[PDB]
RNA sequence: ACCUUAAGAUAUCAGAGGAAAGUCCUACUGAUCAAACAUGCGCUUCCAAUAGUAGAAGGACGUUAAGCAUUUAUCAUUGAACUGUUCAUUGAAGUCAUUGAUGCAAACUCCUUGGUCACACACACAUACGGCGCGGAAGGCGUGUUUGCUGACGUUUCCAUUCCCUUGUUUCAAUCAUUGGUUAAACUGAUUUUUGGGGCCCUUUGUUUCUUCUGCCUGGAGAAGUUUGACACCAAAUUCAAAUUGGUGUUAGGGGAGCUGGGGCCUUUCAAAA
């Protein structure tokens, strides 16, 4: 329907908060409409241990989705 | 099909830019604000009091404000007094528009003054800032005007007072000034 | 730091303050009473500021807000709870307060004005700027 | 058993048992039943109504008097004692002063509690058909 | 029209008691 | 075009 | 819908916003879509249990925000107003 | 109060409602516009029961009293997902022959101002 | 420079008719439903002292107030004494508060709101209480008419098509005029002009707030005007004002005559049944 604005958060840093605890940090790479990230170099801020080359987060459980750098 | 409620103009069913290219504009930028301005007006304005219930005075109320006196009211012309009104109104206009800043004038020649006063090189809101005035860098460094008093300053103003009461004030100063 | 002689910001961000949060609207005054005596430098700002909100009164009522009903019946002469006509009485009132402010202002005015024509106007350095600098 | 007599009493409280709930309200303050809305008023048809000796209020919407009421009390020296309490400072009920004194003839539920402390019912309701 | 206006006073004259650079 | 499941198969149909 | 159009029609303006979690969020509202997606910029946040940080930009999904408070002087807004004038539109 | 007992939610338009949530807050705001049942409120206040006076309610001095925490927020849109269920607790300022008053006033006005609109636009 | 569209429908069943099986339609007909508008119910609840200085409802994001009672203020590493306790060092985070928070309770001050209406200062009532003054607010129920969601816009070779007083009010008297009733000489009632008196109101605060202009407290007044129009105000830039373009509003309250929609009650006339 409407592709949400995120083309300027492309290929910068982003700190989203999974669920109401997690929170997870990384580069995001691309998004579709339901508001799915799939963000590269993720790390699971709490030490911190690094998720994986490649990993993609379904929308539903995303609720703030504020960026780390100069945007 | 959605028309902007400003300009009136109805606009071609749109959802993406093209709103955001209207109201980006000028004819949707300054004609939201004239509205505002007018509603807000409005409520300035508006003159309308509460409800008058008068209640039948009693014989003991009544003899005690009968001795005293009667009271007479100051009235004006219409010409008096629409002139007035309109010199009051712009006499609220211009006070509730005024703005203290004598401390950013007092602190011109800080070691730190880029840094802080410019507005614009400030590390909260200078995000914004930061197509479209010999603007003050922050690279500056204490080095420039070592000696502030050489004729670079100019006297702090004197202070402002009410235009109403300027009889008001001591006829003659007491040191001889030139 | 309320005494300052450029302590007007600070009391303009009181004011404004006490004006959005506030909903009694007493507090309001209750400063602005202790404002009007401080002689500052832009004493003139709040003066302006009370002439119109005594001006923008619009009953007997509201003149508790400024002060006592006992003090506005002994020195003023003002009843609160006169009641008849009350519009040229109301009109009196304002014309009472207004000359008490007027009296108040020529006392600061006369502070203000003497201390900006001696000593204020001479000082034009109120910064610490670096050991090796020179005072004149 | 004697009724006690009242004016200067609001007519505003329109229907009769919040009528009679306000003013046995502005009567005994944290009273065990004013204070508690939708309860049922005992109504005692040949228990009190408040303590200190309340039984019943007889009230009239007849224009003849509207600010009028009546009280009628348990005890007669309850009732005195009633008017001690009055002791002649005005009792307010809402805004205004209200004048009190004792009624010239005591009420029917008081000429029922004297009777039986049955010719003088049927005398009663007899002479209920002549004067109306 | 504004409120707010600059004071203006008159010198004293320039005598002895009145000189701020008086001295002696 | 209804609710963006309709969209998301007129994606993934194509990339399968 | 009128909320939406509402929301939309507070762009630039600082609103607060309180979220499903419990946090709170207030700053300059930059953008916002039709599902009610909103960026703040310049946003002072409120986690659950009180403590306060600041962050340049948000971008909050709709699906969890509870209200948002625009300022109020939006009450007068043309939309509101229920008997309206509409110029004709055009074939 | 009494409302109407064929009075659905467009009919509460400027009533001053008492909308719940489901975290057990209320709001008690006058309605101004709806919707997916997301409504707007003019100034609406949000009251909560403190989990410390929480323990009073719980079934048994004779009349319980409850400090209610609330908050000030004005023209606040809510959102349909969380809304639980609406009461209504006053009436408008305004009785009903005044309202149909202003909406015939309204109305007479904008026909006018349409009329010279068009006047104005075609000449 | 980006954008040019989800599609359908507008009370419902039953009966008669028209274009074997549906299919559609009927300024057709019943019944139900819904909406608007009139109109009623002995319907139900609510509408503030002045015979007085009050009170009711709701607030305070108000004071006393540091009130009276409880309870809170980091984690890891290393050294030292110590029978867990104390002192120092490195690293890690860390909402402000401790005059806080939480529990309890009271006094005081102040804001908004209302018919502060009329007649009364009254001996009522068992079928318990004339609910038998005029309004207003909110619902409940019933009837009638129209409609079948509702509104602008165009066309008609469609219909439509009004006046008057008034803007403190009320009351008494003097007087003028008009009109009716009885004996145009007398009396009586209704309308009006001028002057005076009494009461209440003027916070109408930009001194009547429908607009402009003249104007006012020893007064309540004068002139012009009333919707394809006028008036008030806001914003700009030409480098004061004026100019224009773009906007937001205001154009009211009461009474009367005609004309007209509805109810109740009465008369007459007509039709059906008893």
């Amino acid at each position: 329907v409407s592709t949400p604005e995120l083309k300027k958060y492309m290929d910068k840093k982003i700190l989203l908060n999974i669920n109401g605890s997690r929170k997870v940090a990384g580069i995001l790479r691309g998004y579709d409409i339901f508001l799915n990230v799939v963000l590269d170099d993720a790390m699971e801020i709490n030490n911190n241990h690094q998720l994986g080359l490649q990993t993609v987060i379904r929308g539903n459980s995303i609720i703030s989705l504020e960026a780390l750098d100069a945007i | 099909k959605f028309y902007c409620d400003y300009c009136d103009t109805y606009l071609t069913h749109d959802s993406p830019s093209v709103r955001k290219t209207h109201c980006s504009g000028r004819k949707h930028k300054e004609n939201v604000k004239d509205y505002y301005r007018n509603k807000a007006r409005d409520i300035i304005n508006k003159h309308n009091h509460k409800r008058r219930h008068i209640g039948k005075r009693g014989r003991k109320e009544r003899e005690n404000s009968s001795q005293n006196e009667t009271l007479k009211v100051t009235c004006l012309s219409n010409k008096e007094k629409r002139h007035i009104m309109h010199v009051k109104k712009m006499n609220q206009k211009e006070l509730a528009q005024t703005s203290i800043d004598t401390l950013k004038l007092l602190y011109d020649g800080s070691p730190g003054y880029s840094k802080v006063f410019v507005d614009a090189n400030r590390f909260d809101i200078g995000d914004l800032v930061k197509r479209a005035q010999t603007s003050r860098s922050r690279d500056e460094t204490c080095e420039s005007n070592p000696f502030p008093r050489l004729n670079n300053p100019k006297k702090l103003e004197p202070p402002k007072i009410l235009s109403q009461w300027s009889n008001t004030i001591p006829k003659t100063s007491i040191f001889y000034s030139v | 730091v309320g005494l300052h002689f450029f302590s007007g910001e600070f009391w303009d961000l009181y004011l404004e303050q006490i004006s959005s949060r506030c909903t009694s609207s007493k507090k309001y005054w209750n400063v602005l009473r202790k404002i009007l005596e401080i002689p500052l430098h832009s004493f003139s700002k709040f003066y302006a500021l009370w002439l119109q909100r005594i001006d923008d009164i619009m009953d007997l009522k509201q003149l508790s807000q400024l002060t006592s009903k006992d003090e506005l019946l002994k020195k003023l002469k003002i009843d609160i709870n006169y009641s008849g006509r009350k519009g040229p009485y109301l009109q009196d009132a304002k014309k009472k307060l207004k000359k008490i402010t007027k009296e108040m202002y020529m006392v600061v005015q006369y502070q203000v004005l003497e201390i900006y024509s001696i000593f204020e106007s001479k000082i034009y350095i109120n910064y610490y700027t670096s050991p090796e600098t020179l005072v004149s | 058993m004697s009724a006690l007599y009242f004016q200067n009493l609001p007519s505003r409280p329109a229907n009769k048992e919040n009528y009679t709930r306000l003013l046995l309200k502005h009567i005994n303050p944290n009273n065990k039943y004013a204070i508690n809305p939708s309860l049922p008023l005992p109504h005692n048809k040949l228990l009190l109504d408040d303590q200190m000796g309340l039984l019943e209020v007889s009230i009239s919407r007849s224009s003849k008097m509207t600010n009028q009421a009546f009280l009628t009390f348990v005890t007669q020296e309850e009732a005195d004692r009633f008017l001690e309490k009055y002791t002649t400072t005005a009792l307010k009920v809402q805004g205004r002063k209200v004048r009190m004194g004792k009624a010239r003839t005591n009420s029917l539920l008081g000429l029922s509690i004297e009777m039986q402390k049955y010719n003088l019912d049927i005398k009663k309701v007899l002479k209920a058909r002549k004067l109306k | 029209m504004s409120q707010f206006i600059y004071p203006v006073q008159q010198q004293p004259s320039l005598n002895h008691f009145t000189d701020p650079n008086n001295t002696t | 075009m209804s609710t963006p499941a309709a969209e998301q198969r007129k994606l993934v149909e194509q990339l399968m | 819908g009128i909320p939406v159009k509402l929301l939309n029609e507070a762009q630039g303006h600082i609103v607060s916003l309180e979220l499903t979690t419990g946090a709170t969020y207030r700053g300059k509202l930059v953008e916002s879509e039709d599902s009610m997606n909103v960026q703040l910029r310049d946003v002072i946040a409120t986690e659950p249990q009180g403590a306060v940080t600041h962050m340049d930009q948000i971008f909050v999904r709709g699906s969890q925000i509870k209200f948002i408070v625009v300022p109020d002087l939006l009450k007068n807004a043309p939309l509101f107003k229920k008997n309206s004038s509409r110029p004709m539109p055009p074939i | 109060i009494q409302v109407a007992h064929s009075s659905r939610l467009a009919n509460l338009i400027d009533y001053k409602l008492r909308v719940l949530t489901q975290d057990g807050r209320v709001y008690i705001g006058q309605l101004m516009a709806f919707d997916h049942m997301n409504l707007v409120l003019n100034e609406c206040i949000e009251e909560r029961v403190p989990k410390t006076q929480l323990d009073k309610l719980r079934p048994r001095g004779t009349t319980l009293n409850i400090k209610v925490e609330k908050r000030v927020l004005g023209l606040t849109i809510l959102r349909g997902e969380q809304i639980l269920s609406t009461v209504v607790e006053d009436k408008p300022l305004l009785s009903k022959k005044e309202r149909l008053v202003r909406d015939k006033k309204e109305k007479k006005q904008a026909q006018k101002q349409t009329k010279l609109r068009k006047e104005k636009e075609k000449k």
